């Protein structure tokens, strides 16, 4: 889905 | 430099019926300030039980063509049939427990889901994609053996056979974080057909290479460290707020270097200051009032050099209207050191109507290819361009009018759309609005990328192959639909020229091989999320170039 | 249906309070308040006892106004003292009169209850409430044999059976005649699942009371107190615990709710035990009650409400024989002052095992004081010119109207002065009008007087002359009734020494001739009098004679407060009272000490017995010259020290002067009117108080929330209504002849945010019924929610109710908002008769009486001072109906009142174009369950030429607002079916077994003017008749099991165990949705493989045979010995059975197990029945710990992860408990062995007085800080007793300066979460403080961050916004400011701080930019001004909503 700039989200180094 | 005459007397109205269901939504579109706003009415029709049967965008209401969607519901309100004008027709059946039983997509592919019997908890066992009969997925659940409980494997899907191979789960932490998993890939001459009961005749379809990856996590379940499939260890540290504050990489056989040595944050948890093991310090500035990103300042504290400093400006609503760079131009562009200002304007529906910026000089017209790089020797410059975009009332981009002065490359490029659909191709393919839906699947996937290029799709609507003229490129996906393989087969020189990429957790196994030998083997170690200032490490096991360093 | 999943309780951050809540005001006018007792509902069957305040309830064992009582069946004493024979009526537990239920009357002969031989043969009589609400039935068991006793049974419709007063411990009976029972108290209950409750009462005794108490009230061993309530049935049985006669608590119980009356220790830190060291306490306001023919004493107050568990029984160790341990404790504090005791403080206290106390901040309550020695004001009275008791003047009220007028009466004409409103200065200023000549007078002016001879509220001119005897009644609308002859008058009515008094107790004036040892009593029976008795007085009782002495006053007064006219003798030395026992009897005399005068200067004509405050007993006023002695009656036990009120300059008394006592002010309290008649009649008024005393004024939960309650009399609400009627030339009539002291303003203040909300009430159309002599309520209540945020318009809500009086109900509809001229026709009540199983339409008095308290209309407005201020936001109308279930010849019928159709409008302050709908009930069965319901959606009105929705909208919005789906009349019919279980030992009603929804749709030319209603849709050619096409929507069919057989039952059992539920999901029309992709030949094999079945339609019509249903929600239950508990439940027959498992006594689920074999065990903390150890499916332990209030504290987990044993170390290995101080736990470093800690602190809003400063100040300066209850005994400052103490002081000692600037933080808690396990040296502790609002809401959170730049907080709570480097940095995330109604009005951006403590709201409103939110009366958000300065906006119209973002409002 279209979300805003990437700065808003929490850091994520490892997921699936 | 925002003009609010675009948005005067253009609200958004949701019209209701006597059941308080949204039967119309109303938009007002003004593209330029002097003219009048245009009312766009999107129509939503509801039946007597109160479900949204058919919906109609404002462009097809003017064409007097049909609705976009025609849905058929059951008595509970779940969709049994969905005749979309862009995605075709989907027939869905669920059982008593609202689990999927039978899905027929628009290409006529019947998907099954068989579960456990009535003496078992009814977990998913297999998935059959009938076109002529392929058991394309197979789930192996675990028991409560004390060997399974030692690794917290009880009640999990240990072996998960999918459309790309096997994903075996080995260990779980006390939170439920996977601490060890392994995965093999299906060979190139085989597709996923996991029929039968014995699994010994399923390993002869898988590759010999079992790629296992390992993690360690704290009591909060946050990932502390991660070993890749080759042995390269990333290691993270966390501060007292639970955020991430550091990162260390130790390659296999080497010491431990520093990738991120500091990472502080704002009050809202946004990134504030980050110094890398590079030494370069980036610093994010925010609005006080709205907490919007208004600055990315990348500074190298060895030459007092600001490599980039992007200051953003916004609308009141949060549309980026001005990016200026207060840095100087890099070493690749001789004789100029001022980066131009990027300005943007929007419609009343907040869609981009105009955009300025800088582009290279020998770029030419934009297409699927990327231009040649600007080396530090060929003393080339950049020029100023401006693009202007045009849309129809369905929100489809219909025309990009790239006008670049001082080079005389003024070109327009049109997207030719249908009358009944939002399916629209480039104007090179077809100029007729009636022969656009012949370039798509029944599910609405495009089947020809360019005039000499065709696309092939899976039963579940994923890109199986981009056929070029002489050289194809095919992919593979797991059960979630994420890409696990990309095999580019270039044509015959004297034999095939094959480039293979394997996507692993934190590792890309990019390899290039001819007929009998591998001519290049590259292990790209990734650190972090892409788009979140990712760091890559290119390690060459075989076939390194001469001039680059390992 | 829920599959059971065991989980652990998480420690939340919303610090909630005790649970007190003020009731929304309605037509009754009183101010109520509830308070939940901490009953630990252990297995699922607990008592429903709560503390309830009502401003109007008298005294009690819980203080004044408060009452925590259990239901009982008592004889009706509003119609006089009971005769205790077959000619008596009973009151049910709801307070309504019971009648014998007809089938002829239900009379059967029974000797066996629940299989148990009772020993005698009883005459069981099924009773029934005469105004049916609950539809429970009541059996009066009474023995034919002499030797047994009578009792009651109540069969509530949810399967419960009650036993009321079988044993003498649960009967209030006459202490002389033990068969004369007056109150059958609830003794035991059985649920449908064989769970039992047993109620244990204690009798009154002569414990702790002096010899002056024991002389006057010798054998007062009749009044019962609920001592303890036993529940937690240790074995299942459907028989009562005391039918078999074998010691009802020798059966095991596991939970005991003990009510304490002073036996155990009441200090904060002593942990009271189950069995007590001492005896209960004899209180100070020992009142008395005589309405039953004997004396009820009520000598005790309830100090504590305790909760006990048998902990060694719940664990499988003991079997009910251990001592029950304390798990919960309430502490009720009272201000005893020998007139009334008032409950002033309630606190919940938990006790830890390490001899400490977990305490909540106390709910404290303040009452309106009666200090008439200070507040006594003298005022001149020139309004009453030439008023005179020597001539023919009177302070009385004709016209009803509740406030006395001035009547002068000549022999030819009468002159009146009605009380009215001064328009000048004050909202409660009362004056009298012109002398108006009355237009008609009853023309027989000889041998007559003004009195209410029949008691119907309106005064009568009772002419008892030589030839005729009879009366003319005075209607409130000015008219005089013609001559009504009395049916029977005694010849001794004209005796010179007979007098009219109230002896039988029915509120009527009986005729009595008092002799010294025998009275002659003629009973008033509301049409004349009855045959006279000669009641001989027992014992040594020699009654005083009225008038026969000039040195004594012998009159009928209530000097005990009981509500009876007792016989008082005021000598110069003592006051002796003979209690009226009803039926002419008089008890032994009671001496009330404290009154004394000079025997020479004592004249009884200056003695006036009048109740001054309103506590009930009559105070004693003796009049001197230049002063005025007042003796306060101390609950009918004596008189206090007198206090003098000296007469003003120019007033003296003599034998021509007169003292009147009347309520001439509308202030609820009587005023003393002194009249001096010689040389000009001049008058003075003494006003003792402003407000009516001992009502609840202020409350406080000591967490930042307090409510202040203000009261107004109904007399003032009539004088405002009467004055505004004469401004429009109308004639106002009052139907409430008595003052009702109503709640008028209840201001709410959040002390943290400073936001206030003032809900002002306005009443009109009071109704008092003359026949049943009962207050019917008000017919018009207003609310005005006006917020005071530290602008927004107040929200006025008019709302009418049905009174039942037809003269008041027919005037209500002339006060509605007409406005639009297109609305449908309004509703009228529907009187209906029930014969042959259906409602056929139509004792018209009882049909209107059933309409009391029904809603009739409600209109909501917003008072912004705009052009739409007078147009309502929404309009709701209702229609009540009354069904007569059985007829009543001389007794009342059984009537059932309900709202049968409700129509609601939605104007949104637009006159034309509303959005209307309607919900109609068509049929109901025998017990009031709906059989046919119709929901009506009305279409949009046609497009007018003139448009609303003003010019700020785009021009094309009005035409584009009209879809073709707004113009369809939609009807949704809804048929239902029910199971009613009827038997001699069976009453289970309202069990569903079938429902079905259909849909009817027509165009807008089929909705008629005057609307659709019940009389349209029930007709023969209606829009929902079975001749019209309907569309199927859904159906549902509940199937029941008997507990052991796989075949469902046709009729369920008493336990009502649901086997599964069957919901139709697919019909044969909907199978055409599978056309391209599913062959029709294989679809019924695919559908039956997915778990669908083909079942018939529910109420099937011609043309439909099968639906595809979804039969799901299965449960397997236990046997009767396992309390019918679920043991195995699955979702459907497609998946596997999930087998549950219970403990030894079947109260908690231990070890649920999946269908694959996956098991989740659980251990429970038996103090709260809370799971505190969870072993999951991989055998990893999750252990939590609770504090004494049940809130979770420190949790760990461990297990096997990679083949090795890891996790947090156990409590036996590394033992740790967090500090009780929040700031000390912040400084915790090093490896903690737990995953979380939790340090709660709800006491924090109370500032902490220190013991090191308390001993600094002086000793009598110390006890005034303790006896006023300002400090608590855990050293906390009460906000209500401090604020009340900072009024009378007004000079500033250091104790004054220390209290007025003491402060605390909002009620917060601290959660310390660790990153890694213990024994790992890199573990750091994440810290988080979470502040609450005091209303249960969440204010903010302070998360600990690393060292860096942050704003600094001052030492008083301000915010300095220059950044500085900080070693203790905290991030304030999610800060929110509310109003009093819960709507978020500020949302702050986060900011860094140097401290964890709360920053003040006045300083967070100046700095710390936020988004303010504006709302409307409905509660939706109109606009929001962002922090930078832009604003979004929303507009709500009935057919469309308009939204504007920050770009639309920028221009």
């Amino acid at each position: 889905a279209p979300e805003k700039g990437k700065y808003t989200k929490e850091v994520n180094f490892f997921d699936e | 430099s925002y003009n609010s005459a675009i948005d005067q007397k253009t609200p958004s109205i949701k019209v209701l019926d006597n059941r308080k269901l949204n039967v119309r939504t109303l938009e007002y579109l003004r593209t330029q300030a002097d003219e009048n706003s245009d009312e766009l009415i999107t129509f939503y029709e509801f039946n007597i039980p109160g479900f949204q049967v058919k919906s109609t965008d404002p462009r097809k209401n003017k064409n007097q063509s049909g609705p976009n969607f025609i849905r058929v519901f059951n008595l509970a309100g779940q969709v049994l049939r969905e005749e979309s004008v862009d995605a075709g027709r989907t027939i869905t059946l669920n059982d008593i427990e609202s689990r999927p039983v039978l899905i027929i997509n628009a290409t006529g592919v019947r998907q099954n889901h068989r579960y456990e019997d009535n003496t078992l908890p009814g977990r998913l066992l297999a998935i059959t994609e009938q076109v002529g009969e392929k058991t394309t997925e197979r789930l192996i659940w675990a028991g409560n053996t004390p060997q399974e409980k030692d690794y917290n494997l009880a009640g999990q899907c240990v072996r998960h056979y999918d459309t790309a191979g096997l994903t075996q789960l080995n260990s779980l932490s006390l939170a439920g974080v996977v601490l060890s998993q392994s995965q093999q890939l299906l060979v190139d001459d085989k597709n996923a057909d996991w029929t039968g009961e014995d699994q010994s005749l399923w390993q002869q379809k898988l590759s010999s290479d079992v790629y296992t990856t390992q993690n360690k996590a704290d009591a909060t379940g946050a990932l502390l460290t991660q070993t890749d499939a080759k042995g390269n260890i990333q290691r993270l540290a966390y501060d007292v707020a639970g955020q991430l504050k550091g990162c260390w990489l130790t390659l296999k056989g080497q010491a431990e270097q520093v990738i991120i040595k500091s990472l502080t944050y704002s009050a809202a948890g946004q990134k504030l200051r980050e110094e890398h093991g590079n030494g370069v310090i980036t610093e994010y500035s925010y609005e006080p009032e709205t907490q919007r990103l208004i600055g990315i300042a990348t500074r190298r504290p060895s030459d007092a050099k600001v490599l980039q400093d992007l200051r953003y400006q916004y609308d009141p609503v949060g549309n980026v209207i001005n990016i200026r760079n207060d840095a100087e131009a890099t070493r690749f562009w001789r004789n100029q050191k001022v980066v131009p200002e990027n300005s943007y304007t929007y419609d009343s529906l907040y869609q981009l109507i105009s955009a300025t910026g800088r582009e290279m000089a020998n770029i030419g017209q934009q297409n699927n290819q990327l231009p040649s790089p600007a080396l530090p020797s060929d003393n080339n410059t950049y020029t100023n361009y401006t693009r202007s975009y045009s849309y129809d009332h369905s929100g489809n981009l219909t025309q990009i009018r790239h006008s670049s002065p001082a080079t005389q490359n003024n070109y327009t490029v049109a997207i030719t759309l249908s009358n009944r659909s939002n399916r629209g191709v480039l104007s090179t393919l077809t100029t007729d609005p009636n022969q656009v839906d012949t370039l798509f699947d029944a599910g609405g996937h495009q089947t020809s990328l360019l005039p000499g290029q065709t696309l092939i799709w899976t039963p579940r609507g994923e890109l199986k192959q981009v056929n070029n003229g002489p050289g194809n490129e095919w992919y593979r996906y797991d059960s979630n639909g994420m890409r696990q393989l990309k095999v580019s087969e270039q044509p015959t020189q004297n034999t095939t020229q094959q480039q293979r990429v394997i996507y692993l957790p934190g590792l890309e196994l990019r390899t290039t091989q001819s007929n009998a030998t591998t001519t290049e083997e590259l292990h790209v170690i990734t650190l972090g999320e892409a788009g979140r200032a990712q760091v890559r490490v290119l390690h060459w096991e075989s076939g390194k170039p001469e001039d680059v360093n390992n | 249906f829920s599959v059971t999943e065991l989980s652990l309780p998480k420690g939340g951050g919303a610090i909630t309070g005790m649970g007190e809540a003020l009731t929304p005001a309605g037509p009754d006018g009183m101010a109520a308040l509830s308070l939940p007792l901490p009953i630990s509902a252990g297995r699922g069957y607990a008592p429903s006892l709560t503390l309830n305040y009502n401003s109007g309830t008298g005294n009690s064992p819980f203080g004044l106004g408060w009452d925590c009582g259990v239901m009982a069946i008592r004889r009706r004493t509003s119609t006089g003292v009971p005769n205790y024979d077959e000619t008596d009526t009973f009151l049910g537990p709801e307070g309504e009169v019971l009648v014998v239920a007809l089938n002829q009357a239900d009379i059967r002969s029974e000797s066996s209850l629940q299989g148990i031989n009772l020993g005698a043969t009883f005459t069981v009589t099924c009773y029934r409430s005469r105004l049916e609400s609950h539809f429970n039935r009541l059996e009066y068991w009474q023995p034919q044999t002499t030797g047994a006793t009578d009792f009651w049974l109540i069969y509530s419709p949810d399967g419960q059976v009650h036993l009321l007063g079988k044993n003498p411990q649960a009967r209030i009976s006459n202490p002389l005649n033990v068969n004369q029972t007056a109150q059958w108290l609830l003794e035991a209950s059985i649920s449908s699942h064989s769970e039992q409750i047993y109620y244990q009462y204690r009798a009154e005794d002569e414990a702790g009371c002096e010899t002056d108490e024991l002389a006057a009230h010798p054998s007062a061993t009749v009044q019962r107190y609920l001592q303890t309530v036993h529940y937690g049935n240790l074995t299942a049985s459907d028989v009562f615990p005391t039918l078999n006669g074998d010691d009802p608590l020798k059966s095991g119980w596991m939970f005991c709710l003990v009510f304490d009356y002073g036996e155990r220790k009441n200090s904060l830190s002593e942990m009271p035990l189950f069995k007590a060291t001492g005896n209960w306490l004899c209180r100070k306001d020992r009142f008395s009650r005589y309405e039953y023919g004997f004396e009820l004493r009520t000598r005790r107050l309830c100090r504590q409400i305790l909760m006990f568990h048998r902990l060694q029984t719940l664990s499988g160790q003991a079997k009910g024989d251990d001592e029950p341990a304390l798990v919960s404790r309430l502490i009720l504090d009272y201000d005893e002052n020998a007139m009334v005791s008032t409950l002033v403080s309630v606190r919940r206290v938990g006790h830890e095992d390490n001899n400490t106390v977990t305490a909540l901040p106390p709910l404290e309550l303040a009452y309106q004081p009666f200090e008439p020695e200070q507040t006594a004001l003298w005022q001149s009275m020139d309004v009453l010119a030439n008023f005179n008791t020597i001539q023919r003047w009177q302070l009385l009220d004709l016209k009803g109207e509740g406030v006395p007028g001035i009547l002068y009466q000549d022999r030819n004409g009468w002159w009146y002065r009605s009380a009215q409103r001064q328009a000048g200065e004050e909202m409660n200023a009362v004056t009298w009008g012109k002398m108006q000549l009355l237009p008609i007078t009853p023309a027989v002016q000889d041998n007559a007087s003004l009195m209410d001879i029949n008691g119907d509220g309106q005064l009568d001119w009772v002419i008892t002359g030589p030839g005729l005897r009879g009366y003319h009644s005075q209607h409130p609308d000015g008219s005089w009734t013609r001559f009504t002859p009395l049916h029977a008058l005694p010849i001794e009515y004209s005796h010179p020494r007979a007098q009219l008094a109230d002896l039988m107790g029915a509120g009527l004036s009986d005729l009595v001739l008092i002799g010294p040892k025998s009275v002659r009593l003629y009973v008033n029976n509301r049409d004349g009098f009855t045959e006279g008795r000669d009641v001989v007085q027992s014992g040594d009782i020699t009654l005083p004679l009225p008038g026969a002495d000039a040195r004594k006053l012998v009159a009928f007064s209530d000097v005990l407060g009981s509500g009876q006219a007792h016989l008082v003798e005021v000598s110069a030395t003592q006051v002796t009272c003979w209690p009226n026992l009803g039926h002419g009897r008089f008890g032994q005399p009671i001496v009330l000490p404290g009154f004394s005068q000079s025997a020479a200067s004592f004249n009884p004509d200056r003695v006036h017995l009048a109740d001054l405050d309103g506590s009930g007993p009559a105070d004693l006023i003796y009049v001197h010259a230049d002063r005025l002695d007042i003796f306060s009656n101390e609950s009918g036990n004596g008189f206090a020290k007198p206090f003098t009120l000296s007469f003003p300059d120019g007033l003296r008394f003599d034998d021509t002067c007169q003292l009147q006592v009347a309520d001439v002010q509308g202030l609820g309290v009587v005023s003393l009117i002194l009249s001096v008649p010689h040389m000009a009649p001049h008058h003075w008024r003494c006003d003792l108080t402003n407000a009516k005393p001992w009502l609840l004024s202020e409350t406080n939960n000591n967490m930042g929330a307090n409510h202040t309650l203000h009261y107004r009399s109904s007399v003032q609400f009539w004088l405002d209504e009467k004055a505004a009627a004469l401004a429009t030339g109308q004639t106002p009539v009052c139907y409430l002849p008595f003052p009702v002291h109503t709640l008028w303003q209840t201001e709410t203040e959040d002390e943290i945010s400073g936001n206030k909300l003032v809900t002002t009430l306005r009443y009109a159309h009071g109704a008092w019924d003359g026949r049943e002599r009962e207050f019917r309520g008000f017919g018009y209540v207003e609310q005005t929610d006006s917020h005071q945020l530290a602008r927004t318009p107040p929200a006025l809500t008019k709302s009418w109710y049905a009174t039942g009086l037809p003269a008041v109900d027919n005037a209500l509809s002339a006060g509605y908002w007409r406005g639009d001229k297109q609305a449908f026709a309004g509703f009228t009540p529907r009187f209906t008769l029930w014969k042959e199983g259906k409602d056929v339409p139509l004792n018209l008095y009882w049909l209107n009486r059933a309409l009391k308290g029904q809603p009739l209309r409600s209109e909501l407005y917003g008072l912004d001072g705009s052009a739409q201020q007078q147009i309502p936001y929404t309009v709701t109308e209702s229609r009540p109906q009354v069904r007569q279930l059985q007829d009543g010849a001389t007794v009342s019928p059984v009537l059932w009142a309900s709202v049968v159709e409700s129509r609601s409008y939605h104007y949104e302050r637009i006159i034309s174009d509303p959005q209307c709908n309607q919900d109609i009930t068509l049929s109901s069965d025998l017990f009031g369950q709906p059989l046919k319901q119709v929901s009506v959606q009305y279409p949009r009105r046609n497009k007018p030429t003139t448009n609303p929705y003003p010019d700020t909208l785009p021009d094309t919005l009005f035409a584009s607002s009209y879809d073709d789906q707004q113009q369809l009349l939609r009807l949704t019919c809804r048929q239902s079916s029910w199971h009613h279980l009827i038997g001699n030992e069976l009453r289970v009603l309202g069990l569903p077994d079938g429902t079905r929804s259909d849909a009817f749709t027509y165009d807008a030319k089929q909705v008629p003017v005057d609307g659709l209603n019940l009389e349209t849709l029930c007709a023969e050619n209606s829009l929902i008749a079975d001749d019209k096409p309907r569309e199927y929507l859904n159906q549902q069919r509940t199937f029941y099991t008997d507990g052991k057989n796989q075949t469902p039952l046709k009729t369920p059992t008493r336990q009502a165990l649901i086997a599964f539920t069957e919901t139709a999901v697919l019909t044969e029309s909907l199978l055409s949705a599978f056309d391209g992709g599913i062959t029709p030949d294989e679809l019924p094999g695919i559908l039956t493989q997915a778990g669908y079945q083909q079942e018939p339609y529910l109420f099937p019509r011609t043309g439909e045979n099968k639906v595809w249903v979804a039969r799901q929600g299965y449960t397997d239950y236990g046997t009767e010995a396992q309390f019918w508990r679920p043991v195995a439940q699955r979702n459907s027959l497609l998946t596997g059975k999930m087998t549950l498992k219970w403990d030894t006594h079947y109260c908690v689920i231990t070890q649920t197990q999946d269908a694959a074999g996956l098991t989740v065990s659980a251990n429970y903390d038996w103090r709260f029945l809370t799971p505190t150890q969870l072993t999951d499916i991989n055998d990893n332990v999750h252990l939590i710990t609770l504090d004494a209030l049940g809130r979770p504290v420190t949790q760990r987990f461990w297990g096997i992860e990679s083949g090795v044993a890891t996790g947090y170390s156990s409590s036996e290995e590394k033992p740790f408990s967090p500090p009780n101080d929040i700031d000390t736990a912040i400084n915790l470093t090093g490896p903690l062995p737990v995953a979380q800690c939790l340090v709660y602190a709800p006491d924090s809003w109370m500032p902490l007085f220190s013991q090191e400063t308390f001993n600094t100040l002086t000793q009598e300066e110390q006890e005034t800080l303790r006896d006023s209850r300002i400090i608590t005994e855990d050293w906390r400052i009460c906000a209500l007793t401090r604020r009340r103490w900072l009024q009378s002081q007004k000079i500033s000692t250091p104790l004054v300066k220390l209290l007025t600037n003491s402060i605390g933080l909002p009620p917060h808690n601290l959660t310390l979460t660790t990153d890694r396990y213990d024994r790992d040296s890199e573990q750091q502790i994440r810290q988080q403080v979470a502040f609450s609002d005091g209303f249960g809401r969440l204010l903010q959170a302070s998360v600990r961050h690393e060292a860096g730049e942050a704003w600094q907080r001052n030492q008083d709570g301000s915010l300095v916004t220059k950044v500085e480097n900080t070693k203790t940095r905290w991030a304030v995330t999610g800060r929110t400011e509310y109003d009093n109604k819960g709507q978020t009005i500020r949302t702050y951006q986060p900011y860094f701080l140097n401290d964890w403590r709360y920053v003040s709201d006045d300083s967070a409103r100046k700095e710390a930019y936020a988004d303010t939110h504006i709302y409307d009366p409905i509660g939706r958000e109109i606009r929001v001004i962002t922090a930078k300065g832009w604003l979004r906006q929303s507009q709500y119209f009935p057919w469309f909503t308009v939204s504007e973002d920050e770009n639309d409002t920028a221009a």
